[PDB]
């Protein structure tokens, strides 16, 4: 659909405020955490994941954030 | 004096060789020039328009399917075929159906339907196209003359509008009484027109990538077509269900006005009713100050009582503005100001009016001054009927330092290259500057167009994170840096 | 006979102790039963209705604005007030504007601004909920009777159905001739109607997931309103512009007729238009054969010749059906049918016509039969002139074992727990197997909600190379059957 | 938008066919593709920070496929 | 003569170079300035007027409910509503009831209740901010003229007010028999009154800080509003009561007045009915004796004798004020007055009241004088009926310096910086002790702000603890500096 | 309540005596000695948890004075 077509990262932005940019802002934030609200065992799993997956501490808050926002962004 | 009130206003002082410097005029910014010897002018882009546009694409919003039919074939006939099928005004699709001896086939196995449906555009947006030539960008000059009714003021009659175009992009304003202020504008290094569309959706318009705007899943004709009856992208505008196996049809997806909405956060809002007005964007221009003079600086001190009508009012941006009134003779005379101490023993601020005078001696003109940040008193006139008005400035030096810094750090992250030509006067720092922030926006826009902001965030995080921890301090320093600068340029993103 | 011809077609064959046998009857499948003495029957289950269907919550999708006003206060002088702030049928939002001497303001900065117009609905989106006792599904028992135009014939005379309600567990038909089917169905397991809400917009309806809806991002009314003016995230479907921080401004923001079709992908849409007619689902039943009766029985055996009237078809189930007619006398007789093998010494064939029957004499008989795969014989009649027709099946009983194995794959991953009672004749491993499912779909389903196929398929492949590297043996076998599962699961999900 | 949160994983899916199924089952795949496709700069730097962050090819591999996904629908 | 008998009052002595000194001017207290050549003079800031208020906002103190009603629906069948709710001059909530076939309903459950009632406010205070510009400071100038009745008098005919507004910087007051009086004040910087408040409520008045009066957690008014009816976050003044979770009841809290008046503890009352005139604060101004003289220089010495008509009374800062008769011929002469010792030897007082004279015989002249400490005699008249008054100072210069010390301590404390401002010559000294207190207090203000004097105690031990026991020498005496200073201040705050 | 947040550290105050200075000024000292008197037994276990929990003895003193101040204070 567009609607999964923001055009944000476009460039071409001026000073002026563009098309809904206080919403769009945190949209996509409010989404995900709505979704990990209502689906809390899925986050256990990735949190599980990245524990195995990652040695580096970094390695496994990256992996388990990677995995928790395209989650629902597939859905 | 047009550019008081403004917050984005912004100052810029010197000249160079030939007395110009070049300028970055934005719709919603104000700038306001000082020279050594030169009035002080007031910029402002008031206006962009596009001319004579050109439809790119048609896109279809709202759609209606008609005159539905349906083809079958028995389970080994292969696939059936409709007149339809040959008409693009049509969408079709193909399925297979549970078929057999029920079904009136008499052999019992997958047999093909095709249904076929007309399509008919109800709603659609017009991504027209203009041709760089055609843009008429129309700036406002308005000299601090100190008129009373000047300041804030835009309902006209106070300065001078020059309309700029590619083909003339040299223009002359007269500003009566200052001499001539020459612009000498680059509009073709603005906005890039070759590659943005004017987005016009019912009787709202916005102005879009181009590439976007053609990668855009719609039906969409051809921009050229008076008919409208060859949708080239109706699949995604309908849908074929064929719950089980046994029937097949066809039902056309709801308005995608709203979609669009969401589509196009990010994306300026113009107006394209009566004239392709675009309200966005900037302009970089060359301010030639050779022919341009004070007014009345052949003039006496008034040496007369003065009297203030409009009390002191600090701007967002540390000047004040007072409106006096004078009473004494000699009209046209210049207005003795000073921005002393208390004993009157230094003088500690500039005034931005420079060279206030008193045209008609039942006129209030209005001065603006830029004091210190401590307690500074705003004298005027002369030792007999003086009035010294005391004045407190709340900043410090420090944060005026800072906050010009985050300012200037704005401006670079809006304008890029151009941010380097704001107030440059063609030195070789500027230059070498401007040079190697093209090669690093270059090579910065490559890596990360069309990443949100969040992710732009999340990747500077972990750049940053990556220099914190590396063997090498160079490619430590370099790295940390670029992760910097990728979360300021994240958190500023979106405006 | 109704079954002949259908994709989905399953076969249970037995029935336990007591004769009976639980089934599940899906929609757009149709379940044929056959055992020992007892007529074959086909039960297809073809409608499901809500009755009595409540409003839980109105969406709005499309919306207008009016009445917009707009009021200011000077910087530092509290917030803006507007009469139209006090009523919650205005859309009101307070930001900030530049003001000076410029906009009649004595002050200069940020000033308040409040912006507020009228928000109407012009389309609404229901979302009705039914308690699972308003349910009424509808069966239809078809006996393989052999009549001619039974083979596939999905209209009425010749299917006795029935309609399954909460009120009344015990659900009988009588079969003319065919004796009583009583039938055992759980209508309050199958769908989870308290759980589950009838969304319509516009002329379609879906059965979305409750908590699903009530998340949606849309101006909503609780349902209960009777005035429909009070609508409460009246900001999601408004836009408040302040492009240049001067002045304020509203806009409707579309229609979301179309992003809610985009939504509404995954959902399963209904037939809301007249009554909430719902045709998807389960039925799981007990069906009792013990008051049934063969038609035929106590039927001499036809002993005259018999013609093919519609030469053998093969069924997508491997099953061939064919009709022949009777010549001689003596009509109320039963048909002498075998599937011999090719040297006529051993009976390979599976009548699945149980007892085929000759009613009249000028009236075709259709029969159904499962001949073995490979070579095989169809004799029809008696020795003096019986039609012994070739055969050939083309398989293998590997296939058929492979087949049926992905075939319980399939209906246990559509169903879960449900599909451990399809053909289940109690039994102590049935319900071990069904308590193993119920305990270990718990898990799964509370691990893998909300997530969409794809990330299914990346987290099975992500857990089956975990167990693949893992040093333990117990953990990787588990773990990598877990990932395969998984992987399945994802393959054959968003059906 | 209504149109980020769409009803994919609910759990109700029966034999019949869902809503847009067909018309939107690989609608995410060929988003991601095409952006991709659109957008070659962004992916060859996750791929660089995925190799210089993931310490095994697997954790690379991984950490970089979650980028490339999540960078166009947060988009 | 106005200033004897003050408990707060100030000794000025000396000018530097230009005749001018610096002196701040509180409302409670008092100044006396002296200079060689030059009389006497009283100075007291005796009003602080704002003008031409704004009202900032409106908290409500007292509301009633009215029109109370309720709706509740079935439990899973969503929210209730109320056609109140569409208004919002009603306070609603929303709470869950447990319901059943009792209840009316249908299935058992919580099912949601929602209570409605109309906010009425009856009692409100409001808050009115005033612009700097606006303040008028009245100042009472009145010279030590040794008048009958005028030691300790405020009603008035003694001294000239002079208005001080921030308009004019020079203040000019035209004392006859003096010259003129040259005030220099500066309004602005005696109290941000853009960043604080004028709350008014009910016959009483507070100066309060802006943000914590809006912080208040009462339901308020923009302060624009018109109508009035439209309060905003209500809940703060009415409660909603759900016992046992059977019915939902909304009941209003009560007068918020004494609970007000406990939360302004701490702030400064001022009078804001019948003019916002508030008597407290401080006011720096720079007072220049050039243009200053003496009155009566050319009158001779009375040749006559002085009759005491009111004993010698010490006041509280050791300046001696005798009242005397006048008998003798050539009435406006000069009164002789000396203090001496007993052998009259050398002089060991220094006159207040300089050059005091008798203009009319009758009027009594009560002179002040600064006699020493210890024995001294104050000589009055020629030597035919001269008077030799004893007196006895009773105490030290030790203790007076020590006195002195803790009073410029505590003027340090209440007048943060503006301390150094006090009785200042423009030297270099005090300059940069200036500097060096705006930097230290604006770090203690940041660090301090908020907290109440036994935390600023709580704090000062702590950090003097810590200071007395690190290792560093200069580290500990730093810290128990800071923390002594910091006791200071918490014992001598909340006045 | 509204008197909960008092008007006492702000800093706008001067020589002129405040709205409730003297009355204000020892209030929350003698309600704090009223709620310790009326709750002793709270105090026990102040003392209690300040020795076990600080090592220095003026880390002890000023858990416990914390404590005891701010039993009564979030009451
Ligand atoms: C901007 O300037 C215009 C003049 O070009 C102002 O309009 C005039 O204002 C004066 C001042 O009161 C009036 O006497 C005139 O009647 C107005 N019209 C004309 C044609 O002169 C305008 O008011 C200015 N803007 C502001 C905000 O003051
Ligand atoms: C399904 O059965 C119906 C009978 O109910 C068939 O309709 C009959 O067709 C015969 C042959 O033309 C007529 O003589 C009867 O009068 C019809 N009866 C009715 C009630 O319509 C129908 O043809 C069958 N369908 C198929 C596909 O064979
Ligand atoms: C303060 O000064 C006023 C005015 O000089 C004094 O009022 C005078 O009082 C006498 C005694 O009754 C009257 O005869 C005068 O007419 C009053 N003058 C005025 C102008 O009212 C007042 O007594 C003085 N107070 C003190 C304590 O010295
Ligand atoms: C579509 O249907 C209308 C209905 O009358 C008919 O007039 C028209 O010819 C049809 N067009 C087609 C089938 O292309
Ligand atoms: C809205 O506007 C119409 C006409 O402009 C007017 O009649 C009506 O009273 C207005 N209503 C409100 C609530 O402002
Ligand atoms: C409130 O109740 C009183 C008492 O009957 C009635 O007079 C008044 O009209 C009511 N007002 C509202 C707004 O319900």
């Amino acid at each position: 659909s567009v609607a999964l077509v923001p055009h944000v990262g476009m460039g071409l932005e001026t000073r002026t405020e563009t098309w809904m940019s206080s919403e769009g802002a945190w949209k996509h934030a409010q989404r995900i955490e709505t979704w990990v609200l209502r689906h809390p065992g899925f986050t256990i799993m990735a949190a599980i994941l990245a524990y195995t997956i990652g040695t580096t501490y970094f390695q496994r808050v990256l992996i388990f954030i990677l995995l928790t926002a395209v989650a629902p962004s597939m859905t | 004096m047009r550019c008081i009130g403004i917050s984005n206003r912004d100052f810029v002082e010197g000249v160079s060789g030939g007395s110009w410097v070049d300028i970055v005029l934005e719709h919603g910014s104000c700038v306001t020039t000082m020279a050594k010897n030169k009035p002080t002018l007031d910029f402002e882009l008031i206006k962009t328009e596009a001319k004579h546009p050109a439809t790119l694409r048609k896109y279809c919003i709202e759609a209606k399917l008609t005159n539905t039919t349906t083809a079958s074939r028995c389970p080994t006939q292969g696939e059936p075929s409709l007149n339809e099928e040959q008409d693009k005004r049509f969408v079709c699709k193909h399925s297979m159906v549970d078929r057999g001896w029920g079904n009136g086939c008499g052999l019992f196995g997958k047999g093909g339907i095709v249904t076929c449906a007309m399509f008919t555009c109800k709603k659609n947006m017009e991504g027209k196209i203009v041709q760089p030539e055609n843009l008429e960008y129309t700036i406002v000059i308005t000299p601090h003359s100190g008129e009373e009714n000047a300041v804030g003021n835009d309902t006209g009659k106070h300065g001078k509008e020059i309309k700029v175009t590619p083909q003339s992009s040299i223009t002359e304003a007269e500003l009566t009484g200052y001499g001539t202020v020459t612009m000498e504008c680059s509009p073709r290094t603005g906005l890039d027109f070759n590659e943005m569309v004017l987005l016009q959706m019912e009787n709202k318009a916005w102005l879009v990538h181009r590439q976007w705007f053609l990668d855009l899943p719609l039906p969409w004709l051809p921009g050229a077509d008076t008919q409208g009856s060859n949708w080239i992208q109706k699949e995604t505008l309908v849908t074929f269900k064929n719950p089980h196996a046994k029937k097949q049809d066809v039902v056309v997806l709801g308005s995608q006005e709203g979609a669009m909405h969401t589509a196009l956060t990010g994306a300026t809002e113009i107006q394209m009713s009566s004239g392709n007005l675009l309200f966005t964007g900037h302009l970089k221009c060359r301010l030639r100050m050779d022919k341009l003079q004070l007014k009345g600086m052949s003039y006496s001190m008034c040496t007369g009582k003065f009297k203030v009508v409009k009390e002191i009012a600090e701007t967002q941006h540390g000047t004040i503005v007072i409106r006096v009134q004078y009473e004494g003779d000699g009209s046209p005379c210049k207005i003795p100001f000073e921005i002393m101490d208390l004993e009157k023993r230094h003088v500690l601020g500039r005034l931005i009016t420079v060279n206030p005078i008193v045209t008609e001696k039942d006129s209030p003109v209005n001065i603006e001054a830029e004091p210190p940040f401590g307690d500074s008193y705003i004298i005027i006139g002369v030792e007999p009927g003086q009035l010294k008005l005391s004045w407190f400035k709340k900043g410090s030096s420090i944060g005026q330092m800072f906050e010009t810094t985050m300012r200037g750090a704005k401006r670079m992250a809006i304008l890029g290259d151009t941010a380097w030509d704001f107030g440059s006067l063609g030195g070789v720092f500027t230059s070498i500057g401007k040079a190697l922030h093209q090669v690093f926006g270059a090579i910065y826009g490559a890596a990360f167009s069309g990443v949100s902001w969040t992710m732009k965030i999340l990747i500077g995080v972990v750049i940053t994170w990556i220099g914190m921890n590396s063997r090498s301090t160079s490619l430590s320093v370099s790295l940390v840096l670029v992760g910097v600068v990728t979360l300021y340029l994240g958190v500023m993103v979106q405006a």
